[PDB]
């Protein structure tokens, strides 16, 4: 039952400084450290640092030196990472992973956290507009239906059909920025009563969720 | 520091066949104790990378045997021995014996897949999109291979070029085909301008077109 | 009396330092394994006495469905009459703190010793007693202890010769007897290696009539900490 919840996204102003967080259920916090890793959008990932709840020794990388500042709440079971004086260079993914403490054991970054986007950006918050996208005609074996979500900031949005019960046929498409808000696409390929197609767009920035029904347009 | 080379960005193999991935280092990888402190994970696209090798040799809790790793001090390779579709992503080595730990550039698995005809659905603006003062064109190119293929828009006839804003999908994970999306933004007062409006797949035919009248 | 303790004086020994109580120990012999946990009896009757006793040892913890070995090595075991102690000769260790990794780290430690306590206010009133026995240490089981209690006094001073480390053979400064909280004889002073001031040492007395001295000693030599194993009877 390894759990590592962390938040979907984070939004800042440069210069400022946020506190991203690493909550763990379902192993003993204590006995396992912590890493933190960077990925910059269409890069590979760096190491930031370690964290170790049982002495609390941190092994920082030299570039990350003024830059991060790691803690943990033992007691319930957290790891922070601060970060300071945020730059665009710092809008990036950044991972929560785990490392058990002993050698011996598979549980060394064995689990990952989902990760938090990082976008350092003067730009307010903004939630998505979802509009449904269906054809207008002739079914054949299969039919394509679409949910176009335009103008939300910023990244990432999921986007989920019949909250996860359509799971194959399913195309997401990277988003795209057009004049400083996102635009992104998802497609639906599904055979041709109880039958319904929704498409759920969820915010995480926004904590929002927007459910579209796929209904036939009027003829 | 301890610097980690792949020396391949992105790697070719069929499907069903065998590749190898290299990754180099600067210092030698073995500790006294014996073990060579070696990982290699594998990301697929959107998703937090998840772990493939430990200690050089040892696959992880659910992964195919055909994955094997080997190399010795300072030169190592993963194979993968039946090339799936599920396999496609982008690999990593990382050191973990000295500090401070260092990722590998990344190797990227591109998959040959047989030519590809795409799929072309052509979506109008919905009403709450008209009803919002905006009108996008939505063109859906699925299922696609190579990922040469381009998009041309037409609007009554005419090509359009200002608008346009593409998106490419990655390796499908049970297809090994690719994805486009096209969307041409405009204003309800242009979309009503015109009448025709029509998407173009642009190597398996020569060509493919998908057309809506208002 | 078991067979696990029973591979191969005094006839139990409860293992409560050597062990903590998150932690198992597992003692091996001739193929035979037993595992202990914090306070378990150690059956030390088939052992034979005066006689230093290894056992391979692991000393085991779970984390979360898999078996962690934190330290492993040899198990020395040292059995008087009234007496005996234990020690931990250290091969592999994990780096809990700044690596995470194992690590062959060459190392002495002294677990336990138990015994029959000789009771403070219960000592011989006057008269002196010389124990001989065994100094350990690591990689040395051969040391010779020549201490000696005047019980007149309630002092006692000692010497340990025959160590493969030649700093080792310290001089057991004068000490006093002194009694524990629960009121148990007990020797602690320094350690005198070449008339300078290397270290500290403890001695507890045991048996009915203190016919047995069984502790440890703890020496700053040139390379640092060194921990030795006593016991002396007579």
């Amino acid at each position: 039952q390894v759990q590592m919840q962390q938040p979907g996204a984070e939004l800042v102003k440069p210069g400022a400084s946020v506190k991203l967080s690493c909550k763990a259920s379902g192993y003993t916090f204590i006995s396992y450290w912590m890493h933190w890793v960077k990925q910059r959008p269409g890069r590979g990932l760096e190491w930031i640092g370690r964290i170790a709840p049982d002495t609390g020794i941190i092994y920082y990388n030299e570039k990350f030196k003024n830059k991060a500042t790691l803690t943990v709440d033992t007691p319930s079971s957290t790891a922070y990472m601060q970060l300071n004086s945020l730059t665009s260079e710092d809008s990036a993914v950044y991972y929560c992973a785990r490392y058990l403490k002993y050698d011996g054991s598979t549980y060394r970054f064995d689990y990952w956290g989902q990760g938090t986007t990082l976008t350092v950006s003067s730009a307010k918050t903004t939630p998505p507009s979802v509009y449904p996208l269906a054809p207008g005609c002739t079914t054949g074996s299969s039919v394509t239906l679409g949910c176009l979500v335009k103008g939300y900031f910023p990244e990432p949005v999921t986007v989920t059909w019949n909250s996860g019960s359509l799971s194959s046929g399913v195309h997401t498409f990277p988003a795209v920025l057009q004049s400083d808000l996102y635009t992104l696409s998802s497609s639906v390929t599904v055979p041709s009563p109880s039958e319904t197609v929704t498409c759920n767009v969820a915010h995480p920035a926004s904590s929002t969720k927007v459910d579209k029904k796929l209904v036939p347009r009027d003829c | 520091d301890i610097v980690m080379t792949q020396a391949a960005p992105s790697v070719p193999v069929t499907p069903g066949e065998s590749v190898s991935i290299s990754c180099r280092s600067s210092k030698s990888l073995l500790h006294s104790n014996g073990n060579t402190y070696l990982f290699w994970f594998l990301q697929r696209p959107g998703q937090s990378p998840q772990l493939l090798i430990y200690r050089m040799s040892n696959l992880a809790s659910g992964v195919p045997d055909r994955f094997s790793g080997s190399g010795s001090g300072t030169s190592f390779t993963l194979r993968i021995s039946r090339v799936e579709a599920e396999d496609v992503g982008v690999y990593y080595c990382m050191q973990h014996l000295e500090y401070p730990y260092t990722f590998g550039g990344g190797t990227k698995l591109e998959i040959k897949r047989a030519d590809a005809a795409p799929t072309v659905s052509i979506f109008p603006p919905s009403s709450e999109q008209l009803t919002s003062g905006g009108a996008s064109v939505v063109c859906f190119l699925n299922n696609f291979y190579p990922k040469d293929i381009n998009v041309k828009w037409k609007i009554d006839g005419s090509e359009r070029q200002n608008g346009v804003l593409n998106s490419w999908t990655d390796q499908d994970s049970k297809d090994s085909t690719y994805s486009m999306s096209s969307t041409l933004t405009l204003t309800k007062d242009e979309y009503e301008r015109h009448n025709s409006y029509t998407c173009e797949a642009t190597k398996t035919s020569t060509p493919i077109v998908k057309s809506f009248n208002r | 009396a078991g067979l696990a303790d029973a591979l191969t004086g005094l006839q139990s020994l409860t293992l409560d330092q050597s062990v903590r109580k998150n932690e198992k120990l597992k003692l091996a012999a001739q193929g035979a394994e037993k595992t202990y946990g914090n306070g378990d009896s150690l059956n030390t009757g088939k052992l034979k006495n005066d006689k230093v006793s290894r056992f391979d040892f692991i000393r085991q913890i779970e984390v979360d469905g898999q078996l962690i070995t934190l330290e492993s090595g040899e198990f020395q075991v040292y059995k008087q009459s009234h007496s005996a102690l234990t020690a931990f000769q250290t091969e592999q260790i994990q780096d809990s703190e700044h690596s995470g990794k194992m690590v062959a780290k060459r190392q002495f430690r002294i677990g336990d010793i138990a015994g029959e306590h000789t009771s403070f206010d219960k000592l011989p009133e006057g008269g002196r007693a010389t124990y001989r026995g065994t100094a350990f240490g690591s990689d040395d089981a051969g040391g010779k202890l020549t201490y000696t209690i005047d019980f007149a006094a309630k002092q006692g001073n000692g010497k340990i010769e025959h160590l493969k480390s030649p700093e080792l053979n310290v001089d057991l400064a004068a000490a006093d007897i002194k009694p524990d909280g629960k009121r148990h004889a007990v020797i602690s002073g320094s350690v005198l290696y070449n008339q300078a001031e290397k270290g500290s040492y403890s001695l507890g007395i045991f048996g009915g009539k203190a016919q047995e001295v069984a502790g440890s000693a703890e020496v700053k030599t040139v390379n640092g900490i060194r921990h030795i194993g006593l016991a002396a009877k007579q």
